[PDB]
RNA sequence: GGACCGGAGUGGACGCAUCACUGGUGUUCGGGUUGUCAUGCCAAUGGCACUGCCCGGUAGCUAAAUGCGGAAGAGAUAAGUGCUGAAAGCAUCUAAGCACGAAACUUGCCCCGAGAUGAGUUCUCCCUGACCCUUUAAGGGUCCUGAAGGAACGUUGAAGACGACGACGUUGAUAGGCCGGGUGUGUAAGCGCAGCGAUGCGUUGAGCUAACCGGUACUAAUGAACCGUGAGGCUUAACCU
RNA sequence: CGAUGUCGGCUCAUCACAUCCUGGGGCUGAAGUAGGUCCCAAGGGUAUGGCUGUUCGCCAUUUAAAGUGGUACGCGAGCUG
């Protein structure tokens, strides 16, 4: 249950090739207002994609 | 395996998943508006939806089991009396489901669960 | 699209009585021995289910001399022909798998609405 | 049935309670419950048994609380398991008379006797 | 008088529901054609394939919407290449040859399997699972012991340990006889249709298995 | 007493699949009940007490349930039995030739399988615009166009640890909801009648009822946008150069 | 000896054939059923219990059969004591 030789900086880094951020790589315009949301999410002043849909 | 199967324990007892859907339908019915996370806004309306469509028909029986449900009088003086009849030309879908930002404290996809009402 | 559920209504028995559990039925049951073919008589307490398309079938329960002996028929099935209700019962419980198990005991009888 | 199994007597002969000792028929056979022949002691016999305590030999289940299914998927099920004690080496009923149901997958070879005694088939 | 199969099993194939298929005619007109048609000119096999179902005519892609043009757009689900016989031309032959006596003796089934998951090592093979009381520290339903020691050293390719269960196929033969009629005198194909939509067609000679 | 050879059925163990049946489980369906608290109280319900204890039980999963299977064949054979036959004018299964011969071998049956770097084949679809420096099949940068398709994202699945793999995305039944049914529990509440009362009877097979079945845009599945290009190297061989 | 945990059982196995059964032959004091021995063959299969910790061993009963060995007298970073 543990190692007998030290594993490389080779190996190390090696592990984390796929411990990589994915981004989301597309935003969308919101119509009404100009600003950018995700996709199927409110653009964070209220606005999904037509009506305010928050008053506050 | 699961096959074929409904409902989200919601790493949470059955008592406790009956109380929360309680006291959050409550609250829909209440306030018209819940942010609340995404897997309970849509097991949240897969319970509140249902009250909504005993509540068409006043009858005493309606009223004591919607009182069986989410055991609040105002809730079922709501839901009988402005609810219901605002919601009779509808044939399901009270309730709408619309996503926002994840919270703080902890990545959860958080949604604002409210119905198809009008502000005045 | 409108197409499902009635190629288990092509052969059903149109001509089945309806019971509830607990009255005591006699069920007719074609039995071969050879190049004859006769009839067995059934009876006891019905245990039921309702109408399951073909899938449907109802457990009786007879004592012969001591011990009960439970079978379930399969309603729509061809050897199985003819129920009749004879003796109707009052119970409570839509089955009756612990009523079934004590000795000497007979349930009431209501014969005036079902 | 099974091994170590308790099982009531049908015939005369045979006395009270009887214990499977062996399924006989196959390698690893584990549940034989419908006309196959086990092998019994006596565990406890009445004195007017002609059988005593103790005793093998073999027997037929008869009745068992599994109960077996028909071909249209009738289950016959019966309550409490029963035997019919039969010779080791004849495989023939020693009890004149049997008492209880029988059914008709009974009917093969040595068991038209039985089934021919029996009241209820 | 001699006529046997060809390219023909058979046009109509209906949803899968039950599995055993006792068979009736039922009375709706719908309309089914053979589409597909292969070209002519860069092979040195000449070979054709079959489709069932239907599509929405949308999320058909372009390269599969090609395939399906050639002789009519009508698109199915489904692809299956086989082997080679002759070619392509129309041997239709006169009206009523085969109603005389010959008419069935038996038929195939062919299958598919379902997903059970990352499947338990008594789930997957029929393990044994060790006694539950006299002691046995955490050690119920585990796999037991995998190798032999030092000598091997190492555990062997077709070894029996947890895995993913499910999501293969299937096949099987040799259905039976279940019933028969005789007094109203009705013209009947017989035999459970074969196992779940995704099956490999059956292209055989005269019955071996 | 008692046959190999050749057929017919029916079992034991094993393995695969399935949920039609027989069942089990079903804490999310219904009902009976004990103790107690609350909803102002009667009534009716809810909360705790392992799901309070039980009684049944839908879907799904499942075996103890059901369906199937390990073959028949073909080639080359080991042991052995042989034909023809000299070496060795007779003989001899072998040295030249030839014919049989088993659950072993190779195929036959079922799965993975072109990372088979020996990277294969077939059908279809899509792209046929310019300018500079050129340390030259040269090769790099700028503007435009960025297809077929994929990915992302939502609804999700009898697929699934995460990925992945299926179905759908408003010219839409993909998931919830709603409507009608089916199943399951077993005559709900309210009212009336009888009875001192518990309780019984009628309304009433009533009321609830899931994951199931058929239908329906009521709600969420937005239109962008992202990746992927712009005809694809050099020799050699067939129709004009 | 600056630590290679000791039997048996359970779970899981794999290999050799000096073959228990099934398969093909020879010989036999092989009339047939049934046997004995020898050759080829490792594809598959190759028990449940009472006794005490047992490997063994006795016994009841079964099966066509309940094979002999190797794998740290297989298997304790898999379990038991």
């Amino acid at each position: 249950a543990v190692q007998q030789n030290k594993p490389t900086r080779s190996k190390r880094g090696m592990r984390r090739s796929h411990d990589a951020l994915t981004a989301v790589t597309s935003l969308s315009v919101d119509k009404t207002s100009g600003e950018k949301h995700l996709r199927h999410h409110i653009t964070a002043d209220g606005y999904y994609r037509g009506r305010k849909v928050i008053a506050k | 395996m699961r096959h074929r199967k409904s409902g989200r324990q919601l790493n949470r007892n059955s008592s406790h998943r009956q109380a929360m859907f309680r006291n959050m339908a409550g609250s829909l019915v209440r306030h018209e508006i819940i942010k609340t996370t995404l897997p309970k806004a849509k097991e949240l309306r897969r319970v509140v939806e249902p009250l909504i469509t005993l509540a068409k028909t006043d009858s005493v029986a309606n009223r004591r089991l919607a009182f069986a449900r989410t055991r609040d009088n105002e809730i079922v003086a709501k839901l009988f009396n402005e609810l219901g009849p605002r919601f009779a030309s509808r044939a399901g879908g009270y309730t709408r489901i619309l996503k926002c930002g994840f919270r703080a404290g902890d990545n959860a996809p958080m949604a604002y669960i409210e119905l198809v009402d009008r502000s005045e | 699209s409108n197409i499902i559920k009635q190629l288990e209504q092509e052969q059903m028995k149109q001509d089945v009585p309806s019971f509830r559990p607990g009255d005591t039925v006699e069920v007719k049951v074609w039995v071969v021995e050879g190049s004859k073919k006769r009839l067995q008589a059934f009876e006891g307490v019905v245990i039921a289910i309702r109408n399951r398309g073909l899938h449907s079938a109802f457990t009786v329960r007879k004592i012969s001399n001591g011990e009960g002996v439970e079978r379930v028929f399969q309603t729509h099935s061809p050897v199985v022909d003819s129920i009749s209700v004879k003796r109707r019962g009052a119970v409570r419980k839509a089955k009756l798998y612990y009523l079934r198990e004590r000795t000497g005991k007979a349930a009431r009888i209501k014969e005036r609405l079902n | 049935i099974q091994e170590q199994t308790m099982l009531n007597v049908a015939d005369n002969s045979g006395a009270r309670r009887v214990m499977c000792i062996k399924v006989l028929g196959g390698s690893h056979r584990r549940y034989a419950g419908v006309g196959d022949i086990i092998k019994i002691t006596i565990k406890e016999a009445i004195p007017r048994g002609k059988v005593k305590k103790g005793d093998v030999l073999k027997a037929v289940v008869v009745r068992t609380k599994k109960g077996v299914r028909r071909p249209d998927g009738s289950v016959i099920r019966f309550d409490g398991n029963a035997c019919v004690l039969l010779n080791n080496n004849s495989e023939q009923p020693i009890g004149t008379r049997i008492f209880g149901p029988v059914t008709r997958e009974l009917r093969s070879e040595k068991f038209m006797k039985i089934i021919s005694l029996a009241p209820e088939v | 008088m001699i006529g046997l199969v060809g390219k023909k099993v058979g046009m109509t194939r209906i949803f899968t529901e039950d599995g055993v298929s006792i068979p009736v005619t039922v009375i709706e007109v719908e309309a089914n054609r053979v589409t597909q048609v292969k070209d002519l000119a860069n092979d040195g096999y000449r070979a054709i394939q079959v489709t069932t179902g239907a599509k929405k005519a949308n999320r058909v892609t372009k390269p599969e919407a090609g395939h399906f043009a050639k002789a009519g757009v009508e698109a199915g689900r489904g692809l299956w290449e086989f082997r080679l016989a002759e070619g392509e031309e129309f041997t239709v032959g006169q009206s009523i040859s085969v109603e005389l006596f010959a008419d069935v003796k038996k038929v195939d089934v062919t299958g598919t399997s379902k997903g059970k998951g990352f499947a338990g090592t008594v789930k997957r093979w029929n393990f044994r699972t060790q006694d539950a009381t006299h002691g046995n520290s955490l050690s119920h339903r585990v796999p037991g012991s995998i190798g032999q020691n030092q000598t091997p050293g190492k555990v062997f390719k077709g070894k029996k340990m947890a895995g993913q269960m499910g999501n293969e196929r299937v096949t099987v033969q040799s259905l039976d006889v279940v019933r028969v009629d005789a007094e109203r005198n009705l013209l009947l194909v017989k035999g459970a249709v074969p196992g779940a939509t995704g099956s490999d067609l059956i292209v055989k000679p005269a019955v071996k298995a």
